[PDB]
RNA sequence: AGUUCUAUUGUGUUAGCAUGGUUUCG
């Protein structure tokens, strides 16, 4: 948990949000391509990654709204 | 790698410093220009085989002493007839032979050589660091 | 799914040294949950990994023998009292944690373990055991070649030993160079040597029993005189031999044997951490309260304080990664 | 590593090589 | 005489694709 | 004065002897410590003596030289980081996917510093351990490749 | 040239 | 992806100082 | 990427024929006698041939034992085999004496009967006369 | 003291040679000869002065001969004074 | 340089001791 924080410490909040959205989009495209090639993937790597990233983005939006209310 | 004495004092070289070298150049330029302004004058050049093959090892100046009784005799004794300037590159080696030579001598040498054998300043007339 | 440590690190050579790459976190913590998620995702990506990622290059001599000699001399000069070694446990001091090259080793070990377990699933347990034995043999073969400055590396690569250029046996005092052990002995503990230092006088006496000269002992003149006096007095007291080196049973310093035992147990518990030595010191603390346990107690207190600080840091991180770790860089640089 | 401008120059030299050595 | 052209064609393709990707 | 200034700086930073250790002129044996004019030790002592001539104390000049050479170290480190950033794309050009998601970890290895461009350290200990880690990783890579080749052979035989 |  | 490579480059650029020390010298490599 | 940027010219990596330690100049004859003692203690193997002595010993043993030589002469046979394998392609050494090699380094001190030769002049002098006018 | 050597998987001649080396480097024979007969103090002064003057020369010449043998064996060439200001840069 | 103190004493005189060549005893 510490290594990721240290690596992404320099990145600002906006840049991290842009990177997260880009990764979500890439995962969506990759999963669509996998469905087209096979339909039912034999592994859930990118599926789980996309689910985790979407949940994290939703939680971050909720945290930003909480900060707004706090202010 | 080393097991010898380590010196503690370094000696400066005023004779071969920037400004002294500039003055050497300025003073030698005038003499060279004046010499070249006159006709039919040849300049001898002396060096060492290890700092020059093509260059001839024998010339008119060389005397080639061959007898023991002639050891003290200089080998550049007759250079004065032919040459009007001896450009030397090995003053340490040729010091005993350039001593009281009857032609001007322009010597090229290093500060280390000058400091280790300061007597070469008694055989050199013009110095080019 | 047996891990690399479960599979191969139970062997003698393989199990001797086992570095730690990640902090250990108790079950039920955010660090543990994130580690579980990372392990699962990494295993799935190892399943969906390509061939190009496992490309390997042939091993070659990292250094020439002369270059190895030069490197050894420079490392010795860097640490003249200690022996040169790859202190991979102290690694964090020299290489920043974020740039540790051993994360690749850890992940490769994880991948090898996953590969072996999948192979066992597919072909059969007996074939898996055969392959595990073969991999153990290969690891044993390649154990001692990793260190470029070791003799195992030279033996593996079949490089002849260097023939160093001759040096003078009689040199000036300026260049005398004692070994680290002789250096530690000569320095003692910043105290001039006395006859009571029977644990060190053997260094300065030859096998013949004659006291060694200064060119051989690499001692100052004052130290040489002090050592000569100490040896003469010990001989007159009959605690030091006259015609040979002292027997291994004569190496106790002139002092209280129980204090010597306390010192030795503290040294063991600090260098390696003998739990038996810790227990013996714990019982001695109360059985013989007239001895000196300052260093042992100080180390115990230091360890307890470090544990408390780590617990506080973990609580802070659980509440949310605080500025302690960020300070460990920014404040350290500013200072 | 080589800069982008040097990469472009090397590409131009390669284009000259294509024009002279390969086709002709 | 053919290996050189093949290798330099590969280099051309690699350089072009790297420049485009960058 | 260099005889003493060099001793002071070496005693403070013993790792300076690694630099140019294979170059004739730097005698680092005990009792000599005589480095070439282009050695970091010689540059350090020259800068310190220049500041002293300008009129600072020995310790103040030492601190100023230390700051100057730390800044130089930072500049070279940033240049190396730029080279690593370039190598990241240079290696990413090798991925077939670029020719959606990346299909290799080589860009990430290059980012971590195990790729074509490797980091610069301040001590030789770091390079010793770096080389040991490299050798261990390569042996593990060979083992993994052999295991996966056996996996493929077994799959082909079964099918 | 790189560091020297 | 080009943007993923950019993110990796940004992470590598906004990173630690290699050697954890605050010394005044960069050391080359004498291995190989 | 990172690596040495200068030539590996260190004299340890590239040993050179030199004396790394100086010493107060020694009397020439005393140094010569010491070097003679060192050579005698080393027993410079300039003999007719290393294999000649082994062959002589083997032949003498065979002559002494004309019947049971097969079993008697085995240590000699092994020694001769080793000598043939080691010094079979043996060439007598062709090098200057250490005395002259050290006179080159100027280790010794000039006595009444020993003086270093003066620097050559006839062989080293190179003259080039050129016109210098106009 | 008395040197003890174990003749195990080795030649008795080799062990005797090692014992002889020990004796020579410890000067045992020298001391035995000295004590076999009376040495006057002035003779001892002269002998000690001679030895203290002589042996360092022998050690230096031993080092020189070792260097000569190493150079002959490894076909080393005579050195040239290191010219300063040489960039010492790789031709790469 | 001199006086006092300070750390160190292969210096000179000192009661005794550890070791040892030699001789001795069985």
């Amino acid at each position: 948990r510490q290594r990721a924080v240290l690596t992404y410490a320099g990145f600002t909040e906006a840049e991290k949000l842009r990177l997260l959205d880009e990764k979500i989009d890439m995962l969506n495209k990759k999963l669509d391509e996998d469905y087209e090639l096979r339909g039912a993937p034999q592994n859930l790597v990118y599926l789980q990654l996309r689910d985790h990233l979407q949940a994290a983005k939703i939680s971050y939006r909720e945290k930003l709204y909480v900060r707004e209310t706090q202010k | 790698m080393n097991f010898n004495r380590i010196p503690t004092r370094l000696s400066t070289h005023y004779v071969c410093d920037p400004y002294t070298t500039l003055m050497h150049y300025r003073r030698t330029f005038k003499f060279l220009q004046a010499l070249k302004a006159k006709p039919n004058c040849r300049a001898l050049c002396l060096g060492n085989k290890n700092q020059v093959i093509s260059w001839p090892k024998h010339f008119d100046g060389l005397t080639v002493v061959t007898s023991a009784v002639a050891a003290q005799s200089s080998i550049l004794s007759s250079a004065s007839v032919y040459y009007s300037l001896i450009i030397c590159l090995d003053p340490v080696l040729f010091a005993k032979h350039l001593y009281r030579i009857n032609v001007p001598v322009l010597g090229v040498c290093t500060p280390r050589e000058i400091h280790e054998h300061p007597e070469i300043l008694k055989v050199i007339d013009y110095l080019l660091p | 799914s047996p891990s690399f440590e479960q599979q191969f690190l139970n062997d003698k050579l393989l199990g001797q040294n086992t570095l730690q790459f990640t902090k250990v976190s108790e079950k039920g913590t955010a660090d543990a949950l994130f580690a579980e998620c990372l392990e699962s995702i990494r295993h799935r990506r190892f399943k969906l990994d390509p061939d190009v990622d496992n490309r390997s290059s042939e091993a070659v001599e990292k250094l020439t023998q002369e270059e190895r000699a030069i490197a050894e001399k420079i490392f010795q000069r860097v640490d003249p009292e200690r022996k040169i070694a790859p202190r991979l446990e102290s690694r964090g001091c020299y290489i920043d944690p974020l740039w540790d090259p051993f994360k690749r080793v850890e992940e490769l070990q994880q991948q090898v373990a996953q590969d072996l377990t999948e192979y066992a699933k597919l072909v059969g347990a007996a074939e898996a055991r055969r392959q595990r034995l073969l991999v153990r043999a290969s690891l044993r073969r390649q154990y001692r070649m990793h260190d470029p400055l070791s003799e195992g590396h030279r033996r593996f690569f079949g490089a002849q030993r260097a023939d160093p250029f001759p040096t003078p046996h009689r040199v000036h005092e300026r260049f005398w160079d004692p070994s680290p052990d002789v250096r530690v002995a000569l320095k003692n503990n910043n105290v001039p040597i006395s006859w009571r230092d029977l644990h060190i006088l053997h260094h300065f006496v030859g096998e013949n029993g004659l006291i060694l000269p200064r060119r051989t002992t690499h001692a100052s003149r004052y130290q040489q005189r002090c050592i000569f006096k100490a040896i003469c007095m010990a001989r007159r007291m009959a605690l030091f031999p006259y015609d040979w080196k002292p027997t291994q049973g004569e190496l106790m310093p002139v002092m209280d044997p129980l204090q010597y035992l306390v010192d030795e147990l503290t040294s063991r518990y600090k260098a390696t951490g003998d739990l038996r030595a810790d227990a013996m010191l714990c019982v001695m603390l109360s059985k013989y309260p007239k001895l000196n346990y300052f260093r042992y107690l100080q180390y115990k207190a230091q360890t307890q304080k470090s544990e408390v600080e780590a617990m506080q840091q973990q609580e802070e991180e659980d509440r949310g990664d605080f500025s302690r770790l960020l300070r460990k860089y920014k404040r350290a640089t500013t200072d | 590593l080589l800069s982008f401008a040097e990469r472009r120059e090397e590409l131009a030299k390669g284009r000259e090589a294509l024009a002279e050595k390969a086709y002709e | 005489r053919a290996e050189l052209v093949a290798a330099q064609v590969r280099e051309k393709l690699a350089i072009k694709m790297a420049n485009a990707l960058a | 004065k260099y005889l003493s200034l060099t001793q002071a700086v070496l005693k403070k930073y013993p790792n300076m002897r690694f630099q140019d250790c294979y170059v004739d002129g730097n005698d680092w044996s005990k009792g000599n410590d005589s480095y070439r004019a282009d050695h970091p030790v010689m540059q350090f002592v020259a800068l310190q003596l220049r500041l002293m001539n300008l009129g600072l104390d020995r310790h103040a000049a030492f601190r100023e030289a230390e700051q100057a050479f730390y800044a130089r170290r930072m500049q070279l480190e940033k240049q190396q980081k730029l080279n690593m950033a370039a190598a990241v794309v240079a290696a990413a050009a090798r991925d077939p996917s670029a020719f959606s998601v990346p299909s290799s970890s080589l860009p990430r290895l290059t980012a971590m510093g195990l790729g074509d461009v490797q980091p610069l350290f301040t001590s030789g200990q770091a390079y010793w351990q770096f080389e040991i880690a490299k050798s261990q990783a390569n042996h593990l890579l060979r083992i993994r490749s052999v295991l996966r080749r056996m996996k493929a052979q077994a799959e082909a035989a079964a099918q | 040239v790189r560091t020297g | 992806x080009x943007x993923x490579x950019x993110x990796x480059x940004x992470x590598x650029x906004x990173x630690x100082x290699x050697x954890x020390x605050x010394x005044x010298x960069x050391x080359x490599x004498w291995x190989x | 990427m990172n690596g040495c940027s200068k030539r590996k010219s260190h004299r340890l990596l590239k040993p050179v024929f030199e004396l790394q330690q100086s010493f107060p100049k020694i009397q020439h004859w005393q140094g010569a006698e010491i070097l003679h003692r060192l050579k005698q203690k080393e027993k410079d193997a300039a003999v007719i041939h290393p294999c000649i002595d082994t062959w002589g010993d083997y032949a003498q043993c065979l002559r002494r034992y004309p019947a049971t030589s097969a079993a008697r002469c085995r240590v000699e046979s092994d020694r001769h085999t080793r000598c043939l394998q080691q010094h079979g392609r043996w060439k007598p050494s062709d090098s200057l004496e250490a005395l002259k090699l050290l006179e080159m380094f100027k280790v010794f001190n000039e006595t009444a009967r020993f003086k270093y030769p003066p620097p050559p002049v006839h062989s080293l002098v190179r003259g080039c006369a050129f016109p210098f006018s106009d | 003291m008395s040197c003890h050597r174990h003749v195990f998987r080795a030649a008795p001649a080799a062990v005797f040679a090692s014992v002889q080396r020990w004796g020579r480097r410890n000067n045992v024979h020298k001391l035995t000869l000295l004590v076999q007969t009376y040495e006057k103090p002035c003779v001892k002064r002269t002998r000690i002065a001679e030895e203290k003057a002589y042996y360092p020369r022998w050690f230096y010449l031993r080092y020189a001969t070792e260097v000569i043998r190493y150079s002959l064996k490894h076909h080393l060439r005579l050195g040239q004074a290191l010219d300063p200001n040489d960039d010492q840069r790789l031709d790469a």
